[PDB]
């Protein structure tokens, strides 16, 4: 089990140092930022707070925002 | 060919030692599985007994 302080789905080392969300076949996948792969595909590099369930204190987690599991 | 291999095994060495770091930095091993699912299994074959036969086959030459 990787550590997770804020229980927001994504691990602590990914929030501090960068991450992104990619799809491979038709399956979402939350992966750390690799500039060799993810930059050509036009993705974004997210950073958040490893101790806040929602970094901007709204009622939507950092997992729900970047993935799409949100009110549309 | 044994010449291109002999002249470019440095990049054949960086290609392995990079994937060794992905398999054991525990936050991102799954970035190896969904971007290279055969290199992941090859390192899984190493970790599940493959490292034993490369460890036991050196002390037998330690005589
Ligand atoms: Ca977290
Ligand atoms: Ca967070």
């Amino acid at each position: 089990t990787v550590p997770d302080r804020d229980n927001d789905g994504i691990p602590d080392s990914l929030e501090v140092e960068g991450y992104t969300v990619d799809v491979k076949n038709k399956r979402t996948f939350l992966s750390p930022w690799i500039s060799n792969i993810h930059e050509k595909k036009g993705l974004t590099k997210y950073k958040s707070s490893p101790e806040k369930w929602s970094t901007a204190s709204d009622p939507y987690s950092d997992f729900e925002k970047v993935t799409g599991r949100i009110d549309k | 060919d044994i010449n291109f291999i002999k002249e470019n095994l440095t990049e054949f060495q960086h290609a392995f030692s990079l994937a060794f770091s992905y398999y054991f930095a525990p936050d991102h091993r799954t970035v190896l599985e969904l971007y290279a699912p055969d290199m992941f299994e090859y390192m899984n074959k190493l970790e599940k007994g493959g490292f034993e036969k490369i460890s036991e086959s050196l002390k037998k030459e330690g005589v």
